[PDB]
């Protein structure tokens, strides 16, 4: 937006995990779907560092549920390649898309598979 | 007037000197406007079952021992002219040139039903050409030849010195089957033989120390001007552009120019190709390479030139352009600012790793300096390059490096230790032709211990 630095520190807090700073940023109108250069959205940096609470706030803040990085991987695909069962489930709650696939053509269940992670594998097995 | 179409012919000469006929014709009709906007966006494709031939000059060192810096240029040009005559006969595409090496591919833009046939026959022609040049010039050197087949993703990378090239495991396989090839005869594999039809003098050519054989025989002109002048400065630098602009060829002896290689080590382990063609991983590779290229645009980055990109490598040198020994400049600060470039490009790969999801791409870098020879090869084509001891010295050095650790030559270590940079001694490494050589590293206890 007009001087899109709000989203910048938004992303850097999403990677840092500073809850109160995210709260102040959104209270100041930080764009809930502002991304860095590589298509990474704050949901991505959140799923990376395991700040489930900030994930929660950001979904409360209305962030995109299927935002794709430059590599097409959604933060759904991120956590699926990671294994943060909590964030996986909470994203399933907020309407994650199940039959999609990144520009690698793979569904995030196969990501959990290549992790050797039976947890998220079974977790996505139960959906449709 | 028609000087515009003259310049267009010049730009055609340039493009067909960086890209083969098919893609050059595809882009000279300017298919998509974004591609030309870039030439002032590209496409990369992965083709299966192609034939890749490498050939290195055996014993280049002494054949280049005591020359006047000119004769080697001319003889190498003769060799490569014969070689490309051979290619255009066999309809196989030359690709690039690494010092003592030269190499081609078969059927990558359009696959041909008997590509490896043409490839090995091209190899036989190479053998005949080298033996005839040997008995002609009275220069006792021949060439080792290693051939392979498989599947490769080809395209372009970088925006500076970008050159149409190829990447896959097949690259490494052909490169080693050259490095494990025999002097004068072609080192093949079943990947070649599995559609060979035993029409030759085959031998079970293996190592004496995986299904490996040997064969021994049997008013817009200013728009056009910026475009074409930029392509020129792309493929060759400025000073050489002038020195040949008023002449036919070029050759120069720089007794002191540092060279550094930087190779992405952990790339292959990430290459995993369960995706269709792996081309996106290499797109990310191009992002990183282009960042490396953009580095050059710094003003204090003037005396540094990117020689070329070897496969996934990144070859950068200095001390060649500014011939003027300035009284207001120390003649040895070029290597200081080169090593500073190295540290800062380490910083840049670090930054790229901040954004690389759940993966680190680390790089090993090797340093060297000393005498070397710069030249320009092509004619009706073009290729800038350098040779000497320093080049393959640095190559064999960085070939034995560990990532994030600046492997430096012992004498360069000496000359730089008095420039303030702190080093830890790695050991003494065996070098071909030089034996044991002491190596050093810049990072001071970067690990746990």
């Amino acid at each position: 937006h007009h001087g899109s630095d709000l989203g910048k520190k938004l992303l850097e807090a999403a990677r840092a995990g500073q809850d109160d700073e995210v709260r102040i940023l959104m209270a100041n109108g930080a764009d809930v779907n502002a991304t860095d250069d590589y298509g990474h959205t704050p949901l991505h940096l959140a799923a990376w560092f395991g700040h489930l609470e900030i994930v929660e706030v950001l979904l409360k803040a209305g962030a995109d549920v299927n935002a794709a990085d430059w590599l097409g991987d959604t933060p759904l695909h991120l956590a699926a390649r990671i294994g943060h069962l909590e964030i996986v489930e909470v994203l399933l709650k907020h309407g994650a898309d199940v039959n999609a696939q990144d520009k690698f053509g793979k569904t995030p269940f196969d990501l959990a598979i290549d992790n050797g992670n039976e947890d998220i594998a079974e977790v996505l097995q139960k959906a449709a | 007037g028609k000087d515009l179409e003259v310049e267009k012919a010049l730009k055609e000469r340039m493009i067909h000197s960086v890209m083969p006929r098919i893609i050059a014709d595809d882009l000279m009709k300017q298919g998509d406007e974004e591609s030309e906007n870039s030439v002032k966006p590209f496409k990369m494709q992965q083709i299966e079952e192609v034939s890749i031939l490498f050939a290195d000059i055996v014993g280049f060192t002494k054949m280049s021992a005591n020359k006047s810096a000119h004769a080697l240029v001319g003889l190498l040009n003769d060799l490569f002219g014969r070689f490309d005559r051979l290619c255009e006969e066999t309809k196989c595409e030359k690709i690039s040139t690494l010092g003592d090496c030269y190499y081609c591919v078969a059927g990558c833009p359009e696959p041909r039903a008997d590509h490896a046939y043409c490839c090995i026959e091209m190899g036989l022609g190479m053998i005949r050409a080298i033996e005839q040049f040997c008995q002609e010039k009275k220069e006792m050197v021949n060439m080792r030849v290693g051939v392979h087949t498989g599947t490769v993703l080809c395209g372009i990378l970088g925006m500076r010195r970008f050159k149409f090239d190829v990447w896959s495991n097949d690259v490494n396989l052909a490169n080693l089957m050259e490095q494990l090839g025999v002097a004068g005869k072609v080192h093949i594999s079943e990947a070649t033989a599995k559609y060979l039809d035993d029409r030759y003098e085959m031998e079970d050519g293996k190592v004496t120390e995986l299904k490996t054989y040997l064969i021994a025989g049997q008013t817009k002109i200013q728009s056009m001007r910026d475009q074409a002048d930029w392509l020129l400065r792309n493929i060759i630098p400025y000073h050489v552009a002038e020195q040949l602009k008023v002449s036919q060829t070029y050759s120069k002896n720089h007794d002191s120019g540092g060279v550094i290689f930087a190779s992405i080590v952990n790339f292959s382990e990430f290459y995993e190709e369960n995706y269709e063609g792996g081309k996106e991983c290499y797109r990310v590779l191009n992002e990183l390479i282009g960042d490396f290229d953009e580095l050059l645009s710094k003003p204090d980055y003037s005396s540094i030139e990117k020689i070329k990109t070897i496969g996934a490598t990144y070859m950068a040198a200095s001390g060649l352009n500014a011939t003027q020994c300035r009284d207001g400049s120390h003649p040895q600060e070029h290597l200081q600012i080169l090593f500073e470039f190295a540290k800062e490009m380490m910083r840049v790969v670090d930054d790229f790793n901040n954004n690389m999801l759940w993966f680190n791409f680390k790089l090993r870098v090797g340093f060297n300096h000393g005498p070397l020879t710069a030249g320009v090869i092509g004619t009706t084509k073009l290729l800038y390059d350098i040779w000497g001891d320093t080049v393959n010295i640095a190559s064999r050095m960085d070939t034995t490096g560990v990532e994030c650790r600046i492997q430096v030559s012992e004498e360069s270590y000496r000359v730089l230790s008095k420039m303030g940079y702190e080093f830890d001694y790695r050991g003494t490494v065996n070098v071909k032709g030089k034996g044991q050589m002491k190596t050093y590293l810049y990072p001071k206890c970067t690990d746990s211990g």
